[PDB]
């Protein structure tokens, strides 16, 4: 019930976007153009969905979104396509050059012009809201933009506003799959990022949900207008206890003091089930026992690490739909013995359920069933840890013959701010090392 | 006259609440509206130890509901038995409480802690001599446990002699829903021990026994356990409310069921309980009431009495007994047990009967024990706790509203030593 | 061997010790320095208490073989108020305060004054700095824009540079001070005016004798360093920038010229960066060359001095 | 925005560019007399990279075409697609060149120079914050190489930032037909290397491989390679004018694919290519296409590429794909031949996607290569010069108009490193 | 599209351009009497001929021609036959006696009457022109007038103009047919000519072009009237890309730096192919890999020397026609490779192809086929150097007694104007000699 402003920066994010906006404007009856076909409003408290929305005159509803971006191109297939009306066309900010997979380009000479324009259509919007929640910062460690211009932008709300929730949904550089030779020099500079002016960083690869789209969903040819829709339906769950009555809610605070077992270990690694496709549905009576199974394979890992070599230090698994309280119990007992699904010692209490009533919502001409079920686990684990690993694999090498440093070094970085970035993707190893070691 | 204030504060405490106001509103004939329809004249006889009179025959109750997060009160109103609680009772600040037993009570409640504080005031003074506080909170979550417990400390300054209850849900390892209970639980119960004179400790893993098993439910909702913890509170005090030929009120028991000053962690439990498919093949008398009622599988409690020893028990019967039947069930009940009843202290169970029933029924009895078998309940919790702070796990959250490291240690010999102290009657 | 470098951490003013700064070094052997627990590796390091005449008896005595007869240079390295111009301009008129530039011209004239009359020799100086990636001239204010050839044997020079002879110190420090007088401009509202553009110093030593019609060469370079330069904390913006952006993307290439030479590779990039191509033929094999970077130990520099170590700790592996 | 500036200059880049405005022209729905009569509203949206307003809607391009004979700027004006250049942008003497270097570095270009050099600011003022320069031209004749690299390092000291293309034809022995030809491209070429950031080496050579054997023509005139070193131009900006789902610009491609600062000498390929009576044996997905796209005989540049190793690869698609099949495809053809890409970079292949087809057909694939391979394109040349300068061959015709004979061993000193440094990666 | 002006000397001059100009004005429509029936004149830029040709007036065209002979008796043919109107009337000069195979008598005493009203009509015709290319110089080493007039219509022209580009077509003495007893004194003498003041010099024999004259053409009896013709398309061809529009174009300056690998080795000797009768015509359909086979055959060298024992330094191949560039490519490709074609080492490149468009022209009572290809090798070799070598052992003979010495002494030369051109014939063989050696 109350509100939280999201933030896109880079293409991958905005069109990640793009499918969030088209689920959002459906989960509460909000046309194309901006309408909700209504009602007498008589009212004295009416708050159905003001989260991810603002009620302006004669019945006109608009988003509260910060989509920004220095590539001029992207931006406008939205401009121009069925969602013209609805955004507020003033907040689509659009620069003029794109930093080009260069770093050091969208830190400071390519962003230093957009940064004040784009802090005032925060600053505008996070005071027409009585009290705020969080900030929903959707980028992509892969290209230049949302590797430099995020870490700018994180940076001035974390220093202006300071102390606020602020979230983090983030693609990352697959081990096999990559569509950049430069990938590797981004990902390891935006680390002094995502410590020190950040909570939750949910990371999602790309190879993962390819598989996740072609043994579950029998697609075999999926785009990029098929992964955002998995990665939106996170989202719409994460925030869907501060939107919906609950029989057992979970606020956008709660989570993290649930999930954080220090300062620094926060990154964990989402799930999702029922993914199940049109005709493969008639097949599975799909109840809670099950679903709350599906979310522990390491086939479902959102995130191509194995949890098997792992430790889970949390959980948190948001329920929704028709469930009742006790199912649950009987299915997180049933996980709580198994071997091979191996909780650490110092935590022996396990898990934090939550539940909510609307069952998730379809978008058509989509891929997914009207399940009256679903589950969104994100389990806070040591197995992460492992990820990060290969990327390092992947930078003592390029970086071993300063090969592409040219490009990085003339927008003003040093060689310094490369080792920097070395030691501090060391320290978050070790210290995953370290908390999973039992006492 | 022998006036009883209700305080609730958390999701549990409001909506165990809205089911005992409806309990309760039912026994004396009230509406959902106010107004009155009884049939026997003997319903509105105490009706002002529950209520207030407000004009044009409406009876307004003595709520004081409490939250940090304003989606709770507002489930209430909508209720069946909403239009009831005067709207000026309720206390909603708007920033939720997550979890986090600091922000209860040191910084997000203590500024709300004066607009309850200050409605207390206003619903202590219309009433002749008032005679406690209840308070029905759930241990577990974050404005629950500091919260109330501040709100407690700070009604025990301005009334230090008046009696104290409290209707506390306890955390429970089977059934587990978050990651720092044995942070919430320990610095709660640090502080329910230096000041309530009474706590009825149910828990939600027996709860659900009691619902799977004896009442023989396809699907326990929440609306079917909070209507069990509802019918024990309306027990506890039925004396206060009706004729009776032994009355016992919460002074009664609170002096016949404490045998030091601390050990007042009690249990409660309720019987008949009947699947009501199976209920045309029993019929009670007395004795089948008092056989079930000293069930393991009655606790309302989640813990296993026969390993422990009732040092004192009592049992608040409601409608027409035969009173030899109590004194001699009772009698045999005691000397059928004769190592779960502690020795130097003779003749263990208090009894009392009121006169009229819950209504729809003939006979029932609510009990509660005392027994040193809670020497468990608070022995689990202990390890779920002194292996999460031995590694400062979860910790920051709380050093980061004002608390210190040192405390925890307080808490957590301060609910050891109570351990050792049910432990020397065994 | 090959490649030397040497470090050198200033004493301490007035101005630290009213602010206070905390002294910020760990020494150990007379290779390690460490700051924060990071251990640098070198192979020459001076405290706040060496003198300065040792400095140049480990850095440039073995200068002799220039004018004995192979090449030379020497580079030097340096934040604001760090040593820079404590350690090479240096107090021109003590004998036990002078810097390094003229701890060399003193050697030279010294070796011209005290040889056989067999043999005459000629020195010579130019200077130009490295602005905006352009060649400039000192020592003529028109002559800018210069490009650079090589001869029949490849090795570069410049075309059209202004040579003037020299034959007394004088004339050395004249030409070295008029040059000074017209670096690109430098110097800030605040304090941190430090050399936005390099500087290099040839002093050519030949050599012939009539015994045995026998003609020798030396070519010996003063490089002075511009200062790396951030692009948040200093927050610049518009026309300084340009200069930002270019002088790392020299340093940097510069970088690995010093690196394949150190650790011997098969072939060294030379041409990325118009000053490692003037140098070309004074870094590498049977060439001697060493860097002089200079430090502070106080704290209010801190994420700087860091930087000035890591530069130098390429040169090595 | 993001506007693109164009320069063509010799016989070649104009015969090139003629045909480019053409395949440009009808991807936009342009019309030769500079009217518009397009279908969907997609082309007309980024229309001003290549083009210009001009009142009336009519939409005049970018071109600056130069050379120093004036019979090619009529040839060009009589064309299809001639009415639309606008005629003050043509800038030609009236000399001739004749195939010698000097002429067009020193004097009867330096008094051309500016003609051009002042039509450039006139066409680099009407944008708003422009991207490069691109410069079509032959490696091999007189005015396109001397001529055309003095062009080039004029224009890159009034703009020291913007990026730079050119699409240079190379000399290759089996199909030579002039007899200074080494000294015109080692001569060029130590110039190129210094003042650009991206070289397409297009070669005759290779190119004539593409229709004898892949499209199989009877008969190749000029006007069916032009046609296809077009279509890989059209190619390598394509981000730029149409909207995509993963974008790339002359800028992404020139930080992707130039792993040092030198080596930028790329090589282009172009698929689909079917001989028009063979096309019904073939229906292309994508694995089709990426196959076709890395052989041997589709590298519009001499060179075996197997006997060298990619160090980069980039790969600009056009049309629907569904991008797992790229991925995939790239990470197959990256597994297949572990020893032909370099290991110390890994994934080498960088991908794009833009939305419109080349029209008439449903999917294309402009390939760029970074190949160490080109380790033979410079060597043969400097054979074919080794042995001419080694006895002043020809070489008076230089003297005379003031280079000197030092410049020679300049250039070959500095194209023999280069060879040096991309072979130190094999 | 630039024009370039002819000069005539001595009457083998003027006769060789009697053809050349009867073929000129057949390749763009100009009848005998300079008109072309022509069009409603509307322009914008019209130089369809104008680079042997100026418009004037009502519709007539004159021709850029200056013929000059000290014999009064060649040019009246001209002045009254079918070409009476077209020349212009003031152009053909006609002085008052001959030379009579008397150098010295050519050089001054004869002819000092004459330069002063020839370089004036040269002058006002390097002005009527807007650029100027070249100057084509007709002239016949054999008799007198072509050898003493040429050196100082060249000197005079090489120091007023200095820098233009300056051809040179000229008639040698053959080995064994001559017709001047005297004629090894010309030639040897006007050696000092052909080196300092010209640039490309055209050899052609005699013997060699009566050849090509039985064995191909199909006649026996030739006259001089069918040696002029072949001579002259030469000249249409080395001047054919200045003049029509070309798939690969060769202007009269890039054929020398293609050309001449030196400064003074600039003597090629030309060819041409085909050369077919009118029925050994069907016999053929002789495409383009074999019209450059013609060219390389020691049997059509138009200058009777052997060129298989020679190598070759350079080549330049004008095709014209219906010839398209990639058979030219298989064509110089099956050249390269084969034994007895030995092209010197230091220039690998090897040729230099050009093409056209216009079909090569007939001339009614001719004698060649109306071929739809042609080409016109020029290729600068060593062999030529025993073609002058001949010469000298005739020279080192006539010279020996004196012979013939009084009349050339008795117009002013002296004894010693002999030994120079001795030596300096002697210093082009051995030049010759050195080029061909490998290095
Ligand atoms: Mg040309």
């Amino acid at each position: 019930m109350r509100e939280c402003i999201s933030i896109h920066v880079g293409q991958a994010g905005v069109q990640i976007g793009n499918a969030c906006w088209e689920l959002y404007c459906l989960e509460h009856g909000i046309q194309p153009d901006g309408q909700m076909p209504s009602d007498k409003t008589i009212g004295g408290g009416d708050d159905s969905f003001n989260t991810f929305f603002s009620e302006t005159g004669a019945g006109k509803h608009v988003p509260r979104a910060v989509f920004v971006d220095l590539e001029p191109t992207v931006i406008d297939e939205v401009r121009t396509g069925t969602y013209r009306q609805l955004f507020h066309p003033e907040q689509l900010i659009t620069g003029k050059e794109d930093a080009a997979n260069n770093y050091a380009r969208g830190h400071y000479t390519i962003g230093k012009e957009i940064i004040d324009l784009v802090l005032d259509r925060i600053r505008k919007l996070a005071d027409q809201c009585t009290g705020l929640q969080g900030f929903l910062v959707f980028h992509s460690f892969g290209g230049g933009t949302g590797s430099g211009f995020t870490s700018l932008l994180m940076e001035r709300l974390s220093v202006d506003y300071g102390k606020k929730s602020k979230l983090e949904f983030s693609i990352y550089p697959a081990p096999q799959v990559s569509t950049a030779v430069v990938e590797p020099y981004n990902s390891i500079l935006t680390t002094h990022t995502t410590l020190e002016h950040s909570d939750c960083a949910f990371m999602v690869d790309n190879e993962a949900i390819y598989d996740i789209c072609r043994r579950n969903l029998d697609i075999e040819r999926p785009t990029y207008t098929n992964l955002n829709r998995l990665i939106s339906q996170i989202v719409s769950s994460i925030t869907a206890s501060l939107r919906f009555d609950g029989a057992l809610n979970v606020d956008l605070t709660e989570f993290q003091t649930n999930l954080v077992p220090y300062p620094r270990i926060h990154f964990p690694l989402a799930t999702y089930a029922p993914v199940i496709s049109a005709e493969k549905a008639y097949h599975e009576q799909l109840s809670v026992a099950e679903i709350t199974n599906a979310c522990f394979e390491p086939a479902n890992q959102m995130v191509k690490c194995d949890p098997r070599h792992g430790k889970y230090m949390a959980c948190c698994l948001l329920y929704r739909g028709d469930v009742v309280p006790k199912d649950v119990n009987a299915a997180i007992a049933t996980i709580k013995t198994k071997r091979s699904i191996q909780f650490v010692d110092w935590c022996p209490t396990g898990f934090k359920v939550g539940i909510n009533y609307q069952p998730p919502t379809v978008v058509p001409g989509g891929d997914l069933a009207k399940v009256q079920r679903a589950v969104c686990m994100l389990s806070n684990t040591t197995a992460i840890a492992e990820a990060w690993a290969r990327l390092d694999h992947k930078f003592d090498l390029m970086y071993a013959k300063r090969a592409f440093v040219h490009w990085y070094v003339g927008e003003g970085m040093e060689e310094g701010e490369f080792s920097e970035a070395r030691e501090d993707m060391a320290a978050l190893e070790k210290d995953y090392e370290e908390v999973g070691v039992d006492s | 006259m022998r006036e009883i204030v209700h305080i609730q504060a958390g999701q549990c405490g409001n909506q165990i609440g809205a089911k005992f106001w409806e309990v309760i509103s039912d026994e004396h004939g009230i509406d959902p509206t106010g107004s009155y329809h009884g049939d026997s004249d003997l319903q509105l006889e105490r009706i002002n130890v529950y209520y207030n009179e407000a004009a044009g025959n409406k009876y307004v109750p003595r709520a004081i509901l409490v939250d940090l997060e304003p989606g709770t009160m507002d489930s209430v109103r909508s209720g069946p038995f909403g239009q009831i609680f005067r709207p000026d009772n309720f206390v909603f600040g708007q920033s939720g409480a997550g979890n986090n037993w600091a922000k209860g009570h040191y910084t997000e409640g203590a500024e709300l802690v004066d607009s309850v504080l200050d409605v207390v005031r206003k619903e202590s003074e219309s009433c002749d001599c008032l005679q406690g506080f209840q308070l029905t909170h759930s241990l577990g979550g974050g404005t629950g446990s500091g919260m109330g417990t501040l709100l407690i400390s700070k009604i025990r300054e301005e009334y230090p002699d008046r009696i104290m209850n409290t209707f506390s849900v306890v955390p429970s390892p089977k059934v587990s829903d978050t990651v720092v209970e044995p942070y919430n639980a320990t610095l709660s119960v640090h502080q329910l021990v230096e000041n309530t004179d009474e706590t009825y400790c149910i828990d939600n893993e027996a709860l659900y026994d009691i619902c799977f098993r004896t009442l023989k439910l396809t699907t326990p909702t929440y609306g079917d356990l909070n209507h069990l913890v509802s019918a024990t509170m309306s027990g506890v005090t039925t004396c206060l409310r009706f004729p009776g030929q032994l009355n016992a009120d919460l002074r009664k028991l609170a002096v016949n069921m404490v045998p030091f000053p601390r050990l007042h962690f009690f249990m409660p439990g309720f019987a008949p309980l009947t699947s009501r498919g199976s209920q045309q093949y029993r019929a009670l008398t007395v004795p089948e009431l008092t056989q079930q009622m000293f069930d393991a599988k009655n606790m309302m409690a989640a813990c296993d009495p026969r390993h422990g020893r009732y040092l004192t028990v009592a049992a608040v019967f409601r409608g027409r007994m035969s009173m030899k039947e109590v004194d001699e069930q009772m009698l045999n009940v005691q000397n059928k047990n004769s190592s779960y009843f502690v020795e130097w202290i003779p003749n263990n169970v208090k009894t009392a009967v009121c006169d009229i029933p819950p209504r729809g029924l003939k006979m029932s009895a609510t009990f509660i024990g005392n027994s040193t078998a809670i020497q468990e309940l608070f022995k689990r919790i202990s390890e779920q706790f002194t292996a999460m702070f031995r590694r400062k796990a979860f910790l920051h959250w709380y050093t980061g509203e004002g608390m210190d490291e040192m405390e925890f240690t307080e808490a957590e010999s301060n609910m050891n030593d109570l351990v050792s102290e049910y432990q020397q009657y065994q | 061997c090959n490649i030397k470098v040497m470090c050198r951490f200033r004493p301490l003013n007035e101005s630290e010790v009213n602010r206070g700064d905390k002294y910020i070094a760990k020494f150990q052997g007379e290779d390690t320095v460490v700051i924060a627990s990071k251990p640098y590796a070198f192979d020459r390091v001076f405290q706040s208490s060496t003198s300065q005449e040792q400095v140049y008896n480990d850095c440039a005595k073995k200068v002799k073989d220039v004018l004995e007869g192979y090449n030379g240079t020497i580079f030097a390295y340096g934040q604001t108020s760090s040593g820079k111009t404590h350690t090479m301009e240096g107090k021109l008129h003590d004998p036990e305060g002078m810097g390094i530039i003229p701890r060399i011209v003193q050697d030279i004239f010294n070796y011209i004054y005290s040889m056989d009359e067999n043999l005459e020799f000629h020195i010579k100086v130019s200077y130009f700095e490295i602005y905006l990636d352009k060649i400039r001239d000192l020592l003529d204010v028109s002559k800018t824009n210069l490009s650079v050839h090589e001869d029949k044997n490849r090795v570069p020079y410049v075309k059209g540079c202004t040579e003037r002879f020299v034959c007394s110190p004088d004339e050395v420090m004249d030409t070295i001070d008029e040059g000074k007088s017209n670096r690109h401009v430098a110097v800030t509202n605040m304090n941190e005016h430090s050399s936005r553009s390099h500087s290099i110093f040839l002093i050519n030593v030949k050599q012939e004798n009539t015994q045995t019609e026998q003609k020798l060469s030396g070519k010996l370079y003063l490089v002075d360093l511009a200062g790396s330069e951030k692009v948040s904390k200093t927050g610049a913006e518009g026309a300084v920038l340009d200069e930002a952006k270019n002088i790392n993307k020299s340093l940097s290439a510069l970088g690995n010229v010093i690196s394949a030479l150190a650790e011997g590779s098969t072939y060294v990039p030379y041409r990325d960066s118009k000053m490692t191509r003037i140098l070309q033929d004074s870094l590498g094999g049977n060439c001697r060359t060493t860097i002089v970077i200079c430090c502070s130990p106080s704290s209010y520099n801190e994420s700087e001095t860091k930087s000035t170590l890591l530069f130098g700790q390429r040169a090595k592996t």
